[PDB]
């Protein structure tokens, strides 16, 4: 139960405390992120699972990634991408992998995974996503063209 | 290293000031998604309700 | 005859859940932590012969 | 010897100080209510009793006296020498057959003037403890540090619990 | 540990309350009416005044989880209720006087100290056990992690009862007269007893004599209390003194003040606030508490009750103080008294029945035996060095016999001429001679000057 939920929140702490050290976020804003991330974590760690909670979890991190990006430009701070951005991106990929395993037949979920990998992920990561999708969806000619186009 | 820590402390204070003075309308829209719409000051909340 | 035995006589063989694995590691560390206490030694080392 | 009891009466009288300041804005309890109706200022000292410090000093004295070891005289009055009412074993013979018990460890409450501490050991609790230092440890403090640190999830975060319970062989 | 401390606050979600005056205002003169209007409606509902004048003055106990409250009247009125919601679990009439009330590890079980014996009740009013041994009990107090209930009696006896099994583990004769003042150390699990001598005695079920005696007052001790950490002890007496002692190996008075009257009742909150019960008047001192005892210089809050006070306790995880008196029961609002962040697995106010019954099984499997209670909770880690004969002696008293002693030799009856009892005395003598060899071996382990 929450011991897995408590497991995941502690992993989020080291990047949040770095955001406080740079001054990008205030201490009150750090508290708000922790509270909302905990609520989204409870939905996806239940015994009863819905596709909508995974989308809500993913959409929250994307909005958080944009808010960090806009503030870094105004400060002109470009360091510590690995400790902050790569931590969030790696966590989002785990959620997509769990969701794609649960709902293999949903092409829209697969394409959303591909769209995120283009914007935020390494090209070698996107190579795996196309190969995984084409393995179970080889009967759709349009999906082949999208991989060849890329 | 005490002065170096104080140097980092004022750098946080300088960056925190610059991030609050001027905020584009896009950032306000994003901040509601990430932080929510919560008011903890009583008179400020009363102005919102009225 | 040929006989088959368990190398560890108390472990559970099948696929385990996270709570089962967490308790098993906790039990092993607890036994090692208090291995020198007289009551622990008396029970642990008793074999029927 | 009476110098010691004088001194140990002195410092006990010093710890249990009689004069102390009062509380400033303290709400005053009701002492009297007039049905046909007013808090009144008090005399500070409105108590008398038995001399408690004397009793405590007595009791600590007998507690100390009981716990000390004993000196055993094994002299037999007429063993190998003449014995009778007028005749007594010589002082040198008393010295030769008077065994002294070894001087014991210091009491926990010698320097604690207002405290009396029992010296008897809890044998039932001692039944559980380890008697000899185990092999890999070279100092007692190392072993007690190892025992004292909790490993359960009650006292540790989940990462701390998992790193503290890491198995050595995984197959 | 600061980085370990730093990670702590982020996980913690709540902050303690405060109360600061402005423009030189004294918080002592602030009344409860001003606080109620200035705080949210949920907290305002926690301030109420029950009026029960017909029956005697009331003693109260809060459940270990702050959800439940139980109280008992002197004339024999006993009722248990949820206090957050205003529902009545039970209200019964015990047919004689009641001196104390305590919960037992949950809200399910109630123990009452009646006039003549001790009784056990359900939270619905059903009597469960009547303990005939415990008689004329004045004070009750429960040790949670050992499942022990401690009783102080009029006759001068201190008794320990194991509620898990139902057996009395120990019954100790204090031999100091009447016993009426009792408290426990949550950190230490020892029992503190006050006396007219001016001394406080420390007791454990293992010993037949007190662990320690400390002289604290020039008159009779009327109240005693210790903090949750086990560091400080607060006492009051007929000598009009409030004292704070350091229990961490020092036993010296850290602070002293003179009072109009000796404090009948004292208590500690979970954040270190100290409350004194003086007749019909209640006074609260607050201190920073960060490695420091509370400041006795000036009180933090005050209130005047309708009748003289007969019982005080802070709710575990709330900013409220429960007061029992002759008029009835009142609830005060004390901002900053309760500990904000509770653990969901040990004492959850917001727990279901299935969560509760999982917790109790865990605790029952995990009970600490009675003999392990000592002044140091970590004494089991320490390695005891004693002589080999010292261990041999101690094994005898705990058992009543030597388990390695050899019984005197008796020859077995044998055939071919060896059963005539003339051979038995011969074979016995032969063996005893061989053993006699062993003990004697162990026992041994100028010109004319030449003729002299």
């Amino acid at each position: 139960m929450a011991e897995i939920i408590q497991e995941r929140i502690e992993d989020r702490l080291p990047e949040l405390e770095q955001l406080e050290r740079i001054g990008l976020f205030s201490h009150a804003e750090i508290k708000a992120i922790i509270k909302k991330a905990s609520d989204l974590e409870y939905k996806i760690q239940r015994r009863t699972l819905f596709k909508e909670d995974f989308i809500n979890y993913v959409q929250y991190e994307i909005n958080l990634l944009e808010l960090i990006q806009r503030r870094r430009t105004r400060i002109g701070y470009s360091f510590k991408k690995d400790e902050i951005e790569n931590s969030i991106v790696h966590r989002v990929q785990g959620v997509f992998q769990r969701a794609s395993a649960k709902w293999k037949d949903d092409v829209q979920l697969w394409l959303s995974y591909v769209a995120f990998c283009k914007k935020w992920a390494t090209k070698t990561r996107l190579s795996k996503v196309f190969s995984a999708m084409l393995a179970i969806h080889s009967n759709k000619p349009a999906l082949w063209i999208m991989a060849a186009k890329w | 290293a005490v002065a170096a820590a104080e140097e980092e402390r004022r750098l946080r204070q300088r960056n925190r000031l610059r991030l609050e003075e001027d905020k584009p309308a896009v950032e306000r829209c994003l901040e509601e998604l990430v932080f929510g719409d919560v008011e903890n000051d009583e008179d400020a909340l009363l102005r919102r309700l009225r | 005859n040929i006989r088959l035995w368990k190398a560890n006589a108390s472990e559970k063989l099948g696929v385990l859940t996270s709570r089962e694995k967490a308790a098993k590691d906790y039990n092993q560390k607890l036994k090692e932590k208090f291995q020198h206490y007289p009551h622990i030694k008396r029970i642990a080392r008793h074999r029927h012969l | 010897k009476e110098k010691k009891k004088k001194e140990q009466m002195i410092d006990l009288q010093n710890l249990l100080t009689t004069q102390s300041p009062s509380v400033k804005s303290l709400a005053v309890p009701t002492i009297e209510e007039l049905e046909d109706e007013n808090h009144r200022q008090m005399i500070k000292e409105a108590f008398a009793g038995d001399d408690v410090i004397r009793d405590f000093l007595k009791e600590k004295r007998e507690a100390v006296e009981a716990s000390k070891p004993k000196d055993v005289d094994l002299t037999l009055p007429g063993w190998g020498e003449w014995g009778g009412v007028g005749l007594k074993p010589s002082a040198k013979k008393r010295r030769r057959f008077l065994i002294k018990a070894p001087e014991g460890p210091p009491r926990k409450d010698k320097n604690l003037p207002n405290v009396i501490i029992n010296e008897k050991r809890n044998i039932h609790a001692a039944a559980h403890q380890v008697r000899v230092l185990p092999y890999p440890f070279t100092h007692h403090w190392q072993f007690e540090r190892t025992i004292q640190t909790p490993i359960g999830s009650t006292w540790n975060t989940q990462r701390a619990f998992q790193k503290l319970t890491t198995p050595k062989v995984v197959t | 540990t600061s980085i370990k401390a730093a990670r702590s606050e982020l996980l913690l979600a709540e902050e303690p309350g405060f109360l600061e005056g402005e423009d030189g205002e004294d918080t002592a003169k602030i009344c409860q009416a001003d606080i109620v209007e200035a705080v949210d409606i949920a907290s305002a509902a926690k301030h109420f005044d029950l009026n029960l004048r017909q029956f005697g003055p009331y003693r109260l106990n809060y459940s270990r989880t702050g959800r439940h409250l139980a109280f008992g009247g002197r004339r024999g009125h006993v009722a248990a209720l949820d206090w957050v919601t205003k529902k009545l679990m039970c209200e019964i009439n015990v047919m004689e006087a009641v001196r104390d009330i305590r919960f037992l590890h949950s809200e399910a079980l109630l123990a009452v100290a009646q006039n003549r014996w001790l009784h056990i009740y359900d939270n619905q009013g059903i009597e469960l056990h009547c303990i005939r041994r415990c008689d004329r009990v004045t004070r009750l107090e429960f040790l949670p992690f050992h499942f022990l209930l401690a009783t102080a009696s009029e006759t001068g006896f201190l008794t320990y009862l194991d509620v898990s099994v139902g057996k009395i583990v120990a019954a100790l004769n204090a031999r100091a007269g009447r016993l009426d003042v009792m408290s426990q150390n949550p950190y230490n699990a020892v029992i503190h007893l006050g006396h007219s001598n001016g001394t406080v005695s420390l007791w454990s079920p293992a010993m037949k004599e007190p662990l320690a005696k400390i002289l604290c007052h020039r008159g009779g001790v009327r109240a005693v209390a210790v903090d949750s950490t086990g560091t400080y002890m607060a006492t009051s007496g007929l000598d009009h003194q409030l004292k704070i002692f350091d229990l961490r190996g020092t036993y010296q008075p850290l602070s002293t003040r003179t009072l109009p009257h000796g404090a009948g009742h004292l208590a500690f909150s979970q954040r270190g606030l100290l409350v004194a019960g003086m007749g019909d008047v209640v006074n609260i001192w607050a201190g920073q508490g960060k490695a420091s005892p509370p400041s006795l210089e000036q009180p933090y809050l005050t209130h005047r009750l309708s009748g003289p006070v007969h019982g005080l306790q802070f709710c575990p995880f709330e900013d409220v103080l429960g007061v029992g008196h002759t008029g009835g029961i009142t609830s005060m609002l004390v901002p900053g008294a309760g500990e904000p962040n509770f653990d969901g697995l040990e004492s959850n106010p917001y727990r279901s029945r299935k969560q509760r019954q999982e917790w109790e099984v865990k605790a029952l499997l995990e009970k600490v035996p009675a003999e392990l209670i000592c002044l140091d909770p970590r004494a089991l880690a320490e390695v005891d060095v004693i002589s080999l004969e010292q261990g041999k002696k101690e094994q005898i008293e705990r058992l009543g016999y030597d388990p390695q002693a050899k019984a005197p030799f008796q020859p077995k009856p044998k055939q071919k001429g060896r059963s005539s009892t003339a051979s038995l005395v011969k074979r016995k003598r032969k063996v005893m001679d061989e053993e006699h060899r062993d003990k004697v071996r162990q026992s041994l382990q100028s010109a004319l000057d030449r003729f002299v």
